[PDB]
C-alpha cells in the first residue's frame, strides 16, 4: 500500500497519482531483447509499468552477453527473450514479465492480432523488411508503435501513432491568464473595490483605469505607451523611499497588459473535422474539444475558460487569498458552462451524460490553452515512392552534417542488407571491400526516390567502420529517451516527438524530423 | 578472461581507422586489453547518474573503476537506482553498487569508497585518468573542480599536459538534464559557467511569517521558525528530514498555520518536498545523461572520436531536444586563471565592501570566504569565517581600510572557501 | 530594427525585434513578452558566449539572421 508511495515518490511529483495509475495499468511489448530493448524495458520496469512481454527468437550469443546488462555469460546459447526477462524481472516485483520464444517475423504471420493486447509496442534492431510489416499490421489495429534502433554511434527512433491527443501537456512556461485586457465581472469588482502591498495585479488594474480615462479607453500598446504607463506608476509611490511591490508591478507591465487571446494551435483543433463532425464514434477528447468550442462562441465571449490560477505576488495575506479566489471561482463557473455543452453534445450524439467525468472537465478547462494533438504519418507513407517527404530531406541536407545524413545512411545500409544478405563491415576483412558496395547502394537509394543530395564520402566509411555494432552507451541513451516517449504515450501526459528522432553519438547532437 | 565475442561491440572502434576519428588515434588490436587493464576511472556519486554511469563504463570496456559516495540507501532511491533492491535499504550505496556491478559484469574491479569527496586530497585524485560526476549539489561540483585544477602543473608559464585530468560532469533534474566535458586549464571549468545555473528561490523572511500566501510559506515557517521555537523531540534535537515523524509533526503544524491564513494546498508530499528541497527524478533522464557522459569517457580514453566540445543540454518534456555548444572559458575566472585576479579598489573602501564582492558578485560567488595577506613579513589572517572563534578576533578589521591594515596595492590576496580546495589569488589595484 | 530568432529549451523558435543598441537585459523581456519565460532564469547563448544581459546585442555582434539559444544547467543526479 503506502509502501509504493514511498519508492515511486520522486516520479509522482512529475506525473501525479493518476499518472502512476495509468502506468501501472499499461502492458508493453518489446520486440528484440538486445541492449536497446533491454535498456528501454529497464526504464519502464523501474518506474512501475504494469506488465511487459518480450518477443525474441534469437539465441543469446557472446556479444549479446557482453553488451547487455540483463544477460550473463551463463545464458549464451539460450533464448534471448526468456533470459533477459529473468534479469529484468528482478528490477521490480510489481512488474509482470512474460516472453515469447518466437521471432517478430513468425508472429506477424501466424497471430498478427496478438499485439492488440498491448498499450504500446517497442521494436528494436529490426531489419527494414520486418518493420514495414509490423508498422502496417499495427497501424491497422491502431496500436502505438515505436521503432528504435542503435547502429554504431547512431540512435534511431520512429514513433508511429495515427493520433495522440493530449490535455495535460505540462508546458514549461506560459503567460498567466490574468485577463486585464478582457476583465470579467467578478474581477471588474475586486478592482473598483479599492482605494481607501496590494497585489501588483490590482496596482496595474487601477493605474489602468486612469490611463484608460485620459486616452478614451485606450490600452497601452506601443513599446512607448507601455514605457510611459510605467512612469505613470512610479509616480504614486507614496512618500516611501521604499515600496517594493510597486517596482514588482512596473516589471509585469512587460507581460500583464495583453495576456488574453486564443492560442494559434487551439484554433486548428476547433477547425479540425474531428471536432466539427461529431458521431458516437468520436472519442471523448474531441467531444470535449467541441464543448470547449461552444463555450468560446457563447458564455466565453470569444475566449477559452479562465485558467484560474495566478502567479505568486508580494502582498498581504488575506488580500492575496481574496484575489486568488476571484479567478479560482470564475474558473469553476466556466468549467460548469463547458460541462453543460458536453452533456448537450453527448445527448445529440446519444451517449450517457455521465460519459465524461468532472475530473476530466476540471482538468480540460485548466488546460484549455495547452491542448495538443499529434498525428504521425504511417511508415508506409514515409517509405512510399510518391509519399516520401523529399522536401524535408533535401531541405535538411543543406548542411552536409545535419543528422539526417545518418537517416539516409541507415537507408543505404538497409538497401545493402536486402541486396547482400548482411550488414556492411561486420568483419574486419570486409570493411575495405564493402565501402564501394555501400556507396553504390546509397546512390541506388537516392536515385530511386529521386533526391539530389551530397553525402560526404566520409559517412560511407564510418558506417562500415561501425560494423553494425550496438555499443551499450548509445543503446543506453535510446533506452532512456524512448522509455519516456513510451510513458508519455501511456499517461497521455506530455508531448511526444513527431516523427523521427536521430541522435549522433559522434558529435553528441540530435534532431527531429517529420518523414 | 573474456568469452568469445564479449567485446566486439567495442573492438570495432579501437581496431579500425575512421574519418571522424580523433587525430592522435591509432588503430590497434591491443588497445582494448590496455584499456581494460590500466585505465583507472573515478566515478563521483552513486545514485541516479552514478548507478547508470558504472553500468555504462563497465560494458564499454572499463575495468578499473572507483566510486565515491557518502550516502546510505533509501526507499525513494529505488525508482531509478537499479543497483539497489529493497533488501539493500540502509546500506551504503557505494558498497552495494560495486557489489552488484562486480557481480553482474564478470570481471569488473569496482572499488567502493564510503565517504565525502572532501576526505580525499590531490594525492588521491592525481591517480585517476578520467573523473566522472553525478553529484547533486552545486558546491561539490564546485569543490571537485578546484581539486582537479590544483593538480595542474605549470612548467614555468607553459602548462604540462600530462597533469590534466579530464572531468566529465552530469546533471539531472526532472525531464531536463545536461553534461559538460572539462579539460582543466584548456576548456571552460565549472566556475567558468557557474552562471548557467538558475536562481535560488529564497522566500523573503517577511512573507514567511507575516504575509503567507502559499502552502510552501506555511511549511517554511513550521520548519525555519516554529520547530526551533518548540523542540518537539527534546531541546537541541534537529529536524530530521528523513524521519517520517518530524515530517508528520511539520505537516501537522503546517495545516494549522495554513488553516490560520486559509491557504489551501498543504499536503504531506508538498511538506516533504519543502523540508527536503526534493527534486522530482525519473530513471529515464539519468539513463540519458549517464549515457552521454560515458560515451565521452570512452572517447577521452581511446581517441576513437573527438570529445564533446563543451556543453550539452537536454529536455524531454515536449518532444526531444538537445543543444550542444562550446561554452567559453573566461580568462578572468577565479578558478581557471593561471594567474591572480586584478581587483579595482580605492584604498579608501572598507573590508566588508570587498568581502561581499566575493560573496555577492555572481561571477565568483562564494558562501563564506576568508581573506588573508602578508603584512609584516608574516601572513596575518585579515578575516576568516570558519571557526566562530577567529571571526570575532578579525570581525573588527572588517571596518578598516586598505591603507588601514597595511595593504599597499600590488600585493596578492589569498582567499579560501568551502566552495573550492584551492586558495584563490588576487592582485590589489588602487584607484 | 533588425529581426532575430531565439530558441526555447524545447526547440521552439520565436522571432524578436531588436536594434543593435538594446541591452541583452531587454531581449529577455521580449522573449518573456511572447513566451512567458521569466527573464530571471533565461540563459542566452550566441557563438557560445553566454550573453551577459548588461552589455548589448551589438556587443555580441548580433545581426539580422541571428539565432540565439536559451540554455540551462541542472543540479540533481
Ligand atoms: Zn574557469
Amino acid at each position: 500500500k503506502l509502501l509504493k508511495e514511498q519508492k515511486y515518490d520522486r516520479q509522482l511529483r512529475l506525473w501525479g497519482d493518476h499518472g502512476q495509475e495509468a502506468l501501472e495499468s499499461a502492458h508493453v511489448c518489446l520486440i528484440n531483447a538486445t541492449a536497446t530493448g533491454t535498456e528501454i524495458l529497464k526504464n519502464l520496469v523501474l518506474p512501475g509499468i504494469g506488465s511487459f512481454t518480450i518477443i525474441d527468437g534469437n539465441q543469446v550469443s557472446g556479444e549479446d552477453a557482453g553488451n547487455n546488462f540483463f544477460l550473463q555469460r551463463s545464458s549464451i546459447g539460450k533464448n534471448r527473450a526468456e533470459a533477459a526477462m529473468e534479469f529484468l524481472q528482478e528490477l521490480n516485483s510489481d512488474v509482470s514479465g512474460s516472453f515469447v520464444e518466437e521471432s517478430p517475423e513468425n508472429l506477424l504471420d501466424n497471430d498478427p492480432s496478438f499485439f492488440c493486447r498491448f498499450t504500446v509496442v517497442v521494436a528494436t534492431q529490426l531489419p527494414e523488411s520486418t518493420s514495414l510489416r509490423l508498422a502496417d499490421v499495427l497501424w491497422n489495429s491502431q496500436i502505438p508503435l515505436l521503432i528504435c534502433r542503435t547502429y554504431g554511434l547512431v540512435g534511431y527512433m520512429r514513433i508511429i501513432i495515427k493520433e495522440h491527443p493530449v490535455i495535460e501537456s505540462h508546458p514549461d512556461n506560459a503567460l498567466e491568464d490574468l485577463r486585464l485586457d478582457k476583465p470579467f465581472p467578478e474581477l471588474r469588482e475586486h478592482f473598483q473595490s479599492y482605494d481607501l502591498h496590494t497585489p501588483w495585479i490590482v496596482i496595474i488594474a487601477k493605474y489602468l483605469a486612469q490611463w484608460y480615462s485620459e486616452t478614451n479607453g485606450r490600452i497601452p500598446k506601443t513599446y512607448k505607451e507601455k514605457e510611459d504607463f510605467r512612469d505613470l506608476i512610479r509616480q504614486g509611490i507614496l512618500k516611501p523611499e521604499d515600496e517594493e511591490n510597486f517596482e514588482e508591478a512596473i516589471k509585469n507591465v512587460n507581460t500583464a497588459l495583453n495576456t488574453t487571446q486564443i492560442p494559434s494551435s487551439i484554433e486548428d483543433i476547433f477547425n479540425d473535422d474531428r471536432c466539427i463532425n461529431i458521431t458516437k464514434q468520436t472519442p471523448s477528447f474531441w467531444i470535449l474539444a467541441r464543448a470547449l468550442k461552444e463555450f468560446v462562441a457563447k458564455e466565453g465571449q470569444g475566449n477559452l475558460p479562465v485558467r484560474g490560477t495566478i502567479p505568486d505576488m508580494i502582498a498581504d495575506s488575506g488580500k492575496y487569498i481574496k484575489l486568488q479566489n476571484v479567478y479560482r471561482e470564475k474558473a469553476k463557473k466556466d468549467a460548469a458552462a463547458v460541462g453543460n455543452h458536453v452533456a448537450k453534445l453527448l445527448q445529440s450524439i446519444g451517449q450517457a451524460p455521465e460519459s465524461i467525468s468532472e475530473k476530466e472537465l476540471k482538468l480540460l478547462c485548466s488546460n484549455s490553452a495547452f491542448l495538443r494533438v499529434v498525428r504521425c504519418r504511417s511508415l508506409a507513407e514515409e517509405y512510399g515512392l510518391d509519399t516520401i517527404n523529399k522536401d524535408e530531406i533535401i531541405s535538411s541536407m543543406d548542411n552536409p552534417d545535419n543528422e539526417i545524413v545518418l537517416y539516409l545512411m541507415l537507408r543505404a545500409v538497409d538497401r545493402f542488407h536486402k541486396q547482400q544478405g548482411r550488414y556492411p563491415g561486420v568483419s574486419n576483412y570486409q570493411v575495405e571491400e564493402d565501402i564501394g558496395k555501400l556507396k553504390s547502394c546509397l546512390t541506388g537509394f537516392l536515385q530511386e526516390y529521386g533526391l539530389s543530395v551530397m553525402v560526404k564520402d566520409d559517412y560511407v566509411h564510418e558506417f562500415c567502420r561501425y560494423g553494425a555494432a550496438e555499443p551499450h552507451t548509445i543503446a543506453a541513451f535510446l533506452g532512456g529517451a524512448a522509455a519516456q516517449e513510451v510513458i508519455k504515450i501511456i499517461t497521455k501526459q506530455f508531448v511526444i516527438f513527431n516523427n523521427t528522432y536521430i541522435y549522433s553519438g559522434m558529435s553528441q547532437t540530435s534532431a527531429t524530423f517529420q518523414l | 578472461l573474456d568469452w568469445e565475442g564479449r567485446w566486439n561491440h567495442v573492438k570495432k572502434f579501437l581496431e579500425r581507422s575512421g574519418p571522424f576519428t580523433h587525430p592522435d588515434f591509432e588503430p590497434s588490436t591491443e588497445s582494448l586489453q590496455f584499456l581494460l587493464d590500466t585505465c583507472k576511472v573515478l566515478v563521483i556519486g552513486a545514485g541516479g547518474l552514478g548507478c547508470e554511469l558504472l553500468k555504462n563504463l563497465a560494458l564499454s570496456g572499463f575495468r578499473q573503476i572507483h566510486v565515491i559516495d557518502m550516502d546510505t540507501i533509501d526507499v525513494s532511491n529505488l525508482n531509478r537506482q537499479f543497483l539497489f533492491r529493497p533488501k539493500d535499504i540502509g546500506r551504503p550505496k557505494a558498497e552495494v553498487a560495486a557489489e552488484f556491478l562486480n557481480d553482474r559484469v564478470p570481471n569488473c574491479n569496482v572499488v567502493p569508497h564510503f565517504n565525502k569527496i572532501q576526505d580525499f586530497n590531490d594525492t588521491f585524485y592525481r591517480q585517476f585518468h578520467i573523473i566522472v560526476c553525478g553529484l547533486d549539489s552545486i558546491i561539490a561540483r564546485r569543490w571537485i573542480n578546484g581539486m582537479l585544477i590544483s593538480l595542474l602543473n605549470y612548467e614555468d608559464g607553459v602548462l604540462d599536459p600530462s597533469s590534466i585530468v579530464p572531468l566529465i560532469d552530469g546533471g539531472t533534474e526532472g525531464f531536463k538534464g545536461n553534461a559538460q566535458v572539462i579539460l582543466p586549464g584548456m576548456t571552460a571549468c565549472i566556475e567558468c559557467t557557474l552562471e548557467l545555473y538558475p536562481p535560488q528561490v529564497n522566500f523573503p523572511m517577511a512573507t514567511i511569517a507575516s504575509m503567507p500566501r502559499l502552502p510552501e510559506h506555511c511549511i517554511e515557517y513550521v520548519r525555519m521558525l516554529q520547530w526551533p521555537k518548540e523542540q518537539p523531540f527534546g531541546e537541541g534535537v534537529p529536524l530530521d528530514g528523513d524521519d517520517p515523524e518530524h515530517i508528520q509533526w511539520i505537516f501537522q503544524k503546517s495545516l494549522e498555520r495554513a488553516s490560520q491564513y486559509n491557504i489551501r494546498g498543504v499536503t504531506y508530499r508538498l511538506t516533504q518536498g519543502v523540508v527536503k528541497r526534493i527534486i522530482p527524478a525519473v530513471a529515464s533522464t539519468n539513463a540519458v545523461i549517464a549515457a552521454v557522459c560515458a560515451t565521452e569517457v570512452f572517447k577521452i580514453a581511446t581517441s576513437a572520436y573527438i570529445p564533446l566540445n563543451n556543453y550539452l543540454v537536454f529536455n524531454d518534456v515536449d518532444g526531444l531536444y538537445t543543444y550542444t555548444f562550446e561554452a567559453e572559458r573566461k580568462e578572468n575566472c577565479p578558478a581557471c586563471s593561471q594567474l591572480p585576479q586584478n581587483i579595482q579598489f580605492s584604498p579608501s573602501a572598507k573590508l566588508q565592501e570587498v568581502l561581499d564582492y566575493l560573496t555577492n558578485s555572481a561571477s565568483l560567488q562564494m558562501k563564506s570566504p576568508a581573506i588573508t595577506a602578508t603584512l609584516e613579513g608574516k601572513n596575518r589572517t585579515l578575516y576568516l569565517q570558519s571557526v566562530t572563534s577567529i571571526e570575532e578576533r578579525t570581525r573588527p578589521n572588517l571596518s578598516k581600510t586598505l591603507k588601514e591594515l597595511g595593504l599597499v596595492d600590488g600585493q596578492e590576496l589569498a582567499v579560501a572557501d568551502v566552495t573550492t580546495p584551492q586558495t584563490v589569488l588576487f592582485k590589489l589595484h588602487f584607484t | 530594427s533588425m529581426l532575430i530568432k531565439v530558441k526555447t529549451l524545447t526547440g521552439k523558435e520565436i522571432e524578436i525585434d531588436i536594434e543593435p543598441t538594446d541591452k541583452v537585459e531587454r531581449i529577455k523581456e521580449r522573449v518573456e513578452e511572447k513566451e512567458g519565460i521569466p527573464p530571471q532564469q533565461q540563459r542566452l547563448i550566441y557563438s557560445g558566449k553566454q550573453m551577459n544581459d548588461e552589455k548589448t546585442a551589438a556587443d555580441y555582434k548580433i545581426l539580422g539572421g541571428s539565432v540565439l539559444h536559451l540554455v540551462l544547467r541542472l543540479r540533481g543526479g
